[PDB]
RNA sequence: UGACCCCUGCGAUUUCCCCAAAUGUGGGAAACUCGACUGCAUAAUUUGUGGUAGUGGGGGACUGCGUUCGCGCUUUCCCCUG
């Protein structure tokens, strides 16, 4: 199961059933898919009502999440992990 | 198979959030590994402020959504 | 938003609006019913069965059990013993056998082709009373170091009685895996 | 059972569509038993959003609504197990 | 199970006689079928092979749905898979 | 056990949140979790979908019932990670 | 009134006519035909209502266990 | 200490109209005299009357099963 | 990246026989011992088989109620958008 092993510690996002977006360094997971993210931030995408206006983003800082994996949908790599060297 | 700790809310009157956004309140008696409980004095709780106490009852875990002890166990 | 509070503007309809299949006259492909390496494997399963079931019927005809010049004497006399040692020298199968009667005749099979021994032969007592008494007693005898069974030789006795080679016969020491202990003896 | 069957596309080109409605189509590279699928470069394609080209993606199961395999796939061949 | 035996074949007569069976017919004579799935859209198609999952192998089939006045819309595919979670009716040739 | 589990019993006793599929996220300090993530927390604060908050006592909430859960950052330096 | 555990009562309908609803508010009035462990129905001779009243004629139908509602005879 | 598996023994011997509420659906109610029940929590009415809050209407059933996974609280009488 | 050629797969431990540069390096036998390797309890409430459906938004003409004239709800046709 190298597919999983080899993006452990990666910056990877993971897709919400709800539609949400959480971007965190994923550490680790289980055989259930539940995840742990580091330094993660959720985002949201909401219709604009008023006019024809650019989509709406509200970023929100959270740290250390756990996400259960029956809510999570895909993940994929938004970048590499964070460079330690200077 | 192991149980919920739920000893600690045993005989203590509670306010269990449901599915629907529906919401009870009742002292609780007993529970299952299922987090299948039975709470007396029970209330209906609906949607406007009318009040209906009907007693001992029995709730799925599967439609409880949180727990809240209003007697701070 | 929530799963309870999304107002549903086009819930789940029906189905009785699509019903657009086609007519019956319009059967599926006939040919177009088949699998591989499933249905092969029964075909010649199959045939290597009713083969030897149609080749049975013709060694029945031809061949006589009963009259048979190597079967002698009477049959209720005679004893059949298996599973004996090839190393069993015919007086060590005489003076093993003696014990419970004297024996009139002793007749040890040997392969027709290949001359080697069977491992069972058909032992003739003299009285019908001392076969009977080696039929407990010979049963479960160890000649030779191999054990060897002892049963009344059904060939000319029993109604509706064949060899394996015909579907009949006893012991399992080559029927289904872990079905057939080999420890048990007839 | 029948999912040992979708762990044998791999390589190969389909189309998924999610249960919210979205659709993604990349060559597969990997499946487990819950029906989770890894899929590498990749192009997804939210629900009124526009469509984004991912290098990777690994999708859980339970969020899946069907798939859509080439018109070539040997289905009587590869059913056989 | 009843069967907790790993021998245990319950699954195989229970799609030759049981409620699963409408799958097996349709894949033996071939016909097609009408599937309703948590998509509000309906799928005719013709199936080969299935499981206990109710997990189809589908082709040559064609989606049909329709948003808001009510406005129907069909596309075809000639192979694809469909899950079974999602499903909520099914329907052979009544023919 | 899984390891994301063992995050979650060492976690015990400090302060942690915890949404529910009903949107509801609670954020308190924990009294008590267990392998099946049933979670125990006292002195919480929820947040509605609306947006409206509410003061609790002692609360208890499954673990099925739950998104997912925000932990104190400092126990990315546990010995399994 | 002996005890009757739902299994049997299920069986018993087998059959019968019996009409089914849905999550949805659909239903569903047949002949069951047989059903699983799981309680997936096929009926035969459907008829399909819509929000209570009769939509059409489907005919045999196969409908899994965790969509329908409840179930009712006749 | 009373379960519900005990609990729910003891009203169907009483045979009393036990009220049941749906899953998802608040609108939405049953009630009628269990019959049995089963471990995957189905029950069975010889009686039901499917009540709406909103419509206030009993409509008549009969003899009937309900889901074990629709069922959400349980009333007596 | 990779043809040809090798094992059909164990990390650890125990006993017998044998090759041997003879305390090591190896082969032929099993023994019952851990791993979260698989099958069934695993589609029957706690992740691996759904009540998280996806079912819209916007630009022009086109109704009414309240109004702080920005708007909330509500009724229509043509367009861009997915």
């Amino acid at each position: 199961s190298s597919k999983m092993l080899q993006h452990i510690d990666y910056r990877m996002r993971c897709i919400l059933q709800d539609g949400r977006i959480f971007i965190g360094t994923f550490k680790a997971f289980d055989k259930h898919m539940n995840l742990i993210l580091c330094d993660c931030d959720e985002f949201r995408k909401i219709k604009p009502k008023n006019s024809k206006q650019a989509e709406r983003e509200e970023k929100r800082v959270l740290g250390l999440v756990l996400l259960r994996g029956e809510n999570l949908v895909s993940m994929t790599v938004e970048g590499p992990p964070p460079k330690d060297t200077g | 198979a192991h149980p919920p700790e739920l000893k600690k809310f045993m005989d203590k009157k509670l306010s269990l959030k449901l599915n629907g956004g529906r919401h009870v309140q009742g002292i609780l008696r007993g529970f299952d590994p299922f987090m299948n409980l039975v709470i007396d004095e029970c209330v209906e709780m609906a949607t406007s402020g009318q009040q209906n106490n009907i007693g001992m009852v029995v709730i799925r875990g599967n439609s409880i959504i949180m727990l809240e002890a209003l007697e701070r166990v | 938003k929530l799963p309870h509070e999304k107002h549903h503007n086009q819930p789940y309809c029906g189905i009785a609006p699509y019903i657009r299949e086609f007519e019956d006259p319009r059967d599926a492909p006939p040919p177009t019913r088949a699998e591989t390496r499933e249905e092969r494997m029964e075909r010649k399963r199959r045939e290597k069965i009713e083969r030897r079931q149609q080749e049975v019927e013709t060694e029945l005809k031809m061949w006589d059990p009963h009259n048979d010049p190597n079967a002698q004497g009477d049959a209720f006399k005679t004893l059949f013993v298996a599973r004996v040692n090839y190393d069993t020298t015919e007086s060590k199968l005489r003076r093993e056998f003696e014990v419970y009667g004297p024996i009139k005749r002793i007749h040890m099979v040997y392969s027709k082709r290949s001359g080697k021994p069977r491992g069972y032969a058909f032992i003739e007592y003299e009285h019908e009373r001392d076969m009977h008494s080696a039929y407990k007693h010979a049963d479960g005898k160890k000649i030779d170091g191999r054990r060897v069974l002892v049963d009344v030789e059904r060939g000319r006795t029993v109604k509706g009685w064949r060899p394996r080679r015909l579907g009949g016969g006893l012991g399992g020491t080559r029927r289904g895996g872990a079905d057939v202990n080999i420890r048990h003896s007839g | 059972k029948l999912v040992r069957f979708l762990m044998k596309l791999s390589h190969e080109t389909v189309t998924i569509e999610l249960k919210n409605g979205t659709q993604v189509h990349g060559t597969i590279t990997g499946v487990d038993v819950s029906m989770n699928t890894h899929l590498k470069a990749v192009k997804m394609t939210l629900k009124n959003r526009e469509p984004v080209q991912l290098e990777t993606l690994s999708i859980r199961g339970n969020n899946i609504r069907y798939f859509i395999l080439p018109d070539s796939l040997p289905l009587d061949t590869l059913l056989v197990d | 199970e009843m069967t907790p035996e790993e021998l245990q074949k319950r699954e195989e007569e229970e799609f030759n006689t049981g409620p699963l069976s409408v799958l097996t017919q349709s894949v033996k004579n071939n016909t097609q079928v009408l599937i309703n799935c948590r998509n509000n859209k309906k799928l005719l198609g013709r199936v080969k092979a299935f499981d206990r999952h109710c997990n189809m192998v589908l082709e040559n089939v064609k989606e049909m749905w329709t948003e808001v006045k009510p406005v129907n819309k069909d596309r075809y595919i000639s192979k694809m898979f469909l899950r079974g979670d999602s499903v909520i009716v099914v329907l052979r040739n009544p023919l | 056990i899984g390891v994301p589990i063992k995050v979650l019993h060492e976690a015990e006793g400090h302060i942690v949140t915890c949404e529910t599929n009903t949107g509801e996220v609670y954020r308190g300090k924990l009294i008590e979790a267990e392998d099946n993530m049933n979670c125990q927390m006292s002195n919480i604060t929820v947040t509605y979908r609306d947006g409206r908050v509410a003061q609790l006592e002692q609360v208890y909430i499954r673990g099925s019932k739950i998104r997912f859960l925000i932990l104190p950052d400092m126990l990315k330096n546990a010995p399994m990670l | 009134s002996l005890p009757l555990n739902p299994k049997p009562f299920l069986n018993g309908l087998t059959g019968k006519p019996v009409m089914v609803k849905l999550k949805w508010g659909m239903e569903y009035k047949g002949y069951l035909v047989s059903v699983d462990g799981y309680m997936n129905m096929q009926l035969a001779n459907t008829e399909e209502y819509i929000d209570g009243a009769l939509s059409g004629h489907l005919g045999e139908v196969l409908i899994r266990c965790n969509n329908v509602l409840y179930i009712r005879g006749v | 200490m009373v379960q519900p598996i005990n609990l729910i023994f003891r009203y169907l011997q009483n045979r009393s109209r036990i009220q049941v509420w749906l899953y998802e659906q608040v609108n939405m109610r049953i009630e009628g005299c269990i019959i049995g029940f089963d471990e995957y929590m189905n029950l069975v009415l010889d009686d039901a009357e499917e009540i709406h809050s909103k419509t206030k209407s009993r409509k008549q059933l009969g003899r009937i099963m309900l889901k074990g996974d629709n069922i959400t609280l349980l009333q007596s009488v």
